[PDB]
């Protein structure tokens, strides 16, 4: 007899760069999905596989609560079937995806004058990143046939890059807080439910 | 494994890093133009100079990357861009002397002035001092006495540091394998890696001399019917058969002859087109003039104004605490930031300077997808000109009874036609013979074909052929006249305003034909019709990343640049001027001076 904890989910203070997404698991409570879609305070707000109206009566074993932080015009690289930095270099997410996605205009905090570098992501990578997977490696990106030996130069890049935000930007960019929501079904029962 | 890929990770690594430096040096800028206050100088000072060794040194690693060996052409535009070394190839000892006399001239231009032999302690500077007496005063006297004396105070100090400023100039080019540092400034119409697009270096120097000759036609009854207006007003001071004399344009150089529409205005009892006393009467601010100006954009189906443009920009006088920069900028500071910094007054030539200042960024909006180093105009010359082709509909009769400025029963007949063109006349085509003898005067003097000894020569030659202008006073080898100016001085390229004022007159003849217009071209109006607006939209989000002559065959229809749509816009005044110049000689000699009794 308990509400599923999203309200640290959400308003917590600081979230992780996009390559540190921080996944938090999310069972054993009761989650109400209708005062976050009556709240109106979501930019975009969209779901995959399931319908925002159906899934309130609907159970649901595990749910994984994905949080991160990217641009305004890179929200549109989160979904099934999409490429791009965000999608192939940081976070990506299958073809398959049951789960649904949530983002809101976070420039009236995680902004401040003269940027913000806290906020990172990784621009080069060997290869394509697996459905669902961290990396947190902060090796140097090898571009050509000069060995690197972990020092920068030519052809040899120090891959985390950051974003600035002040709030002076226009309403594309600013920053939004992404929450992107996990939905799967196992042998456990399911504990969640409306 | 190849080039191509550690290019492509090079420059994708160059965009982020270019988006956030910039960016910081964009933004200290706009905190200096607001507010000035002696802790915002270095505010500006250490960002410009992070931006300046930046690209300095970005610039070493891409001389890496041959050219050679890349395949793919939007690599090899944006490296072409980046390769360039520009001043750093020059020695450290000649760096500090450059920097050193481009600081050196433009500090003179600033700080000089005029001072009369009557009473030396006082004294007046250019601006506001002399443009207020060249424009506003009829006196003959007067007028020549601003004129010679900023030419013979200032022009004394720059020459012998113009002349230093040739030689470091030259050198440069060499060592960028130039034939001169005129080829410099005609190599940004450059075209390679397309094939039969390929607009070479030299193909610029023979099309603008060949578009020139059909505009004299239209430019010598232009200049006789100025010079027959003026005649009346000085009958002993001006030849009817002789060239203008200098001072009597209109302002210091003949630049625009926008202040002689007074005396030769075509009909002084019929009322001039004038929105000021119509903003009054309905107390407009400068929040209500920009909502009228974004409703055009609306109406052609361009993008509409961000939040944070309101928001972020200042467009009034900041109150008498801080002073600021009246003159108007359209200012990109990238990452979706757009600002327009101006002093708002309720006028005329505000509001139609207003479509302007908000036509660039339309124009930025559009490629502003593009990566960094492919964010800028298609040439020089269409970032400028494609917010004057706002400005154009924007002062037309049907745009202003639409918006309700001018009485909807307001009377339109033949003698208001060549009123309104008559004042685009003085402007558009009085500007062209000024910026086709200053280009190539600067071009020959570059290459080597004129001696230091003819400049003063070679310089008044032009201006009695090619502009039909004679100097009042002869001017010994001690002064140089061009010096003086702005741009000369200043070392900005100034032919970007040749081809705007023919680049526009395409966009318009273009976009009004697909809009269906009937009648006259200068009555054309592009509000409503999305014809246009889509077919122009094609183009403006391009950027560079396209060869101009590419781009521009999508809007005109052409891969050549044309004048037919500048004589086609003032035919029906051409016609008509030639009618008042049948009684009057066409043409003038060179060899006549007022000098010479
Ligand atoms: C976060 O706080 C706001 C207001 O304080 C509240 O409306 C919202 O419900 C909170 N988030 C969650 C997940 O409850
Ligand atoms: C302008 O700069 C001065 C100097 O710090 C400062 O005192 C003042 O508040 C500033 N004004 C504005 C409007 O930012
Ligand atoms: C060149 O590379 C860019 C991306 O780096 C790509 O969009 C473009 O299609 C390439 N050029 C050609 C001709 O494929
Ligand atoms: C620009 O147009 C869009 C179109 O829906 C509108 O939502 C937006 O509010 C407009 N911009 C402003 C500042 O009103
Ligand atoms: C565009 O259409 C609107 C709607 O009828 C009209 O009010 C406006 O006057 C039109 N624009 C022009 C320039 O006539
Ligand atoms: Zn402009």
């Amino acid at each position: 007899t308990n509400l599923c904890p999203f309200g640290e989910v959400f308003n917590a203070t600081r979230f992780a760069s996009v390559y540190a997404w921080n996944r938090k698991r999310i069972s054993n409570c009761v989650a109400d999905y209708s005062v976050l879609y009556n709240s109106a305070s979501f930019s975009t707000f969209k779901c995959y596989g399931v319908s925002p109206t159906k899934l309130n009566d609907l159970c649901f074993t595990n749910v994984y609560a994905d949080s991160f932080v990217i641009r305004g015009d890179e929200v549109r690289q989160i979904a099934p079937g999409q490429t791009g930095n965000i999608a192939d270099y940081n976070y990506k997410l299958p073809d398959d995806f049951t789960g649904c996605v949530i983002a809101w205009n976070s420039n009236n905090l995680d902004s401040k004058v003269g940027g913000n570098y806290n906020y990172l992501y990784r621009l080069f990578r060997k290869s394509n990143l697996k459905p669902f997977e961290r990396d947190i490696s902060t090796e140097i990106y090898q571009a050509g046939s000069t060995p690197c030996n972990g020092v920068k130069g030519f052809n040899c890049y120090f891959p985390l890059q950051s974003y600035g935000f002040q709030p002076t930007y226009g309403v594309g960019y600013q920053p939004y807080r992404v929450v992107v929501l996990s939905f799967e079904l196992l042998h456990a029962p399911a504990t969640v439910c409306g | 494994s190849t080039i191509e890929e550690q290019a492509k990770t090079f420059l994708d690594k160059f965009n982020h890093e270019a988006e956030d430096l910039f960016y910081q040096s964009s933004l200290a800028s706009w905190n200096y133009n607001t507010n000035i206050t002696e802790e915002n100088v270095q505010n500006m000072n250490n960002a410009g100079d992070k931006w300046s060794a930046f690209l300095k040194e970005q610039s070493t690693l891409a001389q890496m990357y041959p050219l050679q060996e890349i395949q793919n052409l939007t690599v090899k535009l944006q490296l072409q861009a980046l390769q360039q070394n520009g001043s750093s190839v020059l020695s450290e000892d000649k760096s500090k002397r450059l920097n050193t006399i481009l600081n050196t001239m433009s500090t003179i231009y600033s700080t000089g002035k005029v001072c009369n032999p009557d009473n030396p302690q006082e004294c007046l500077l250019l601006e506001p001092g002399l443009n207020e007496i060249m424009a506003n005063s009829l006196d003959y006297n007067e007028r020549l006495w601003a004129w010679e004396s900023w030419r013979s105070e200032v022009g004394k100090q720059l020459r012998p540091l113009y002349e230093e400023y040739v030689v470091l100039k030259n050198e440069m080019a060499r060592a960028n394998h130039y034939e001169d540092y005129g080829d410099y400034w005609r190599g940004d119409y450059e075209v390679n890696g397309v094939d039969g697009y390929d607009y070479s270096r030299g193909q610029l120097i023979e099309d603008v001399e060949h578009t020139f000759e059909e505009i004299k036609p239209l430019y010598e009854h232009l200049h006789a019917y100025v010079r027959a207006k003026l005649m009346n007003a000085y009958p002993s001071y001006i030849s009817p058969i002789g060239c203008l004399p200098a001072h009597l344009l209109g302002d210091m150089w003949g630049r625009f002859w926008t202040n002689l529409y007074s005396l030769t205005v075509p009909f002084g009892q019929k009322p001039n087109i004038d929105v000021t006393d119509a903003m009054v009467d309905q107390a407009w601010d400068a929040q209500r003039i920009f909502k009228e100006a974004e409703k055009f954009f609306v109406s052609v189906g361009l993008p509409n104004m961000t939040q944070g443009f309101w928001e972020n920009s200042m467009l009034t006088d900041p109150g008498n605490v801080q002073k600021a920069v009246c003159h108007p900028t359209a200012w990109d500071l990238g990452k979706g930031d757009f600002r327009i910094l101006m002093c708002t007054k309720v006028t005329m030539d505000d509001f139609l300077t207003a479509h302007h200042e908000m036509g660039h960024i339309q124009y930025d909006m559009a490629y502003a997808a593009q990566p960094f180093l492919l964010r800028n105009g298609a040439n020089e010359g269409f970032h400028e000109a494609v917010g004057e082709i706002m400005s154009l509909s924007a002062a037309t009769p049907k745009h202003l009874k639409s918006i309700g400025l001018l009485s909807p029963d307001f009377q339109e007949d033949n003698e208001t036609e060549i009123n309104f063109l008559l004042k685009q006349a003085l402007t558009i085509v009085g500007t062209l013979p000024f910026t086709y003898m200053l280009e190539k005067w600067r071009w020959m003097v570059f290459k080597g074909e004129i001696p230091k000894d003819q400049w003063m020569k070679k310089w008044w030659e032009m201006k009695r052929e090619i502009v039909g202008v004679v100097e009042p006073v002869p001017h010994d080898e001690t002064y140089c006249d061009p010096a003086s100016l702005f741009h000369v001085s200043n070392d900005y390229s100034f032919i970007r305003y040749y081809t705007r004022t023919l680049y526009q007159f395409q966009f318009q003849e273009a976009l009004c034909q697909a809009a269906k217009h009937e009648g006259p071209l200068h009555k054309c109006d592009i509000s409503n019709s999305t014809e246009a607006g889509q077919k122009l939209f094609n183009m403006l989000r391009l950027g560079k990343s396209e060869p101009w002559t590419l781009a521009l065959e999508n809007v005109v229809g052409a891969k050549n640049m044309n004048v037919r749509p500048l004589l086609n816009y003032f035919e029906p005044l051409f016609t008509w001027l030639k009618d008042q110049n049948k009684n009057s000689f066409v043409g003038w000699s060179t060899d006549w001076s007022p000098y010479a009794d």
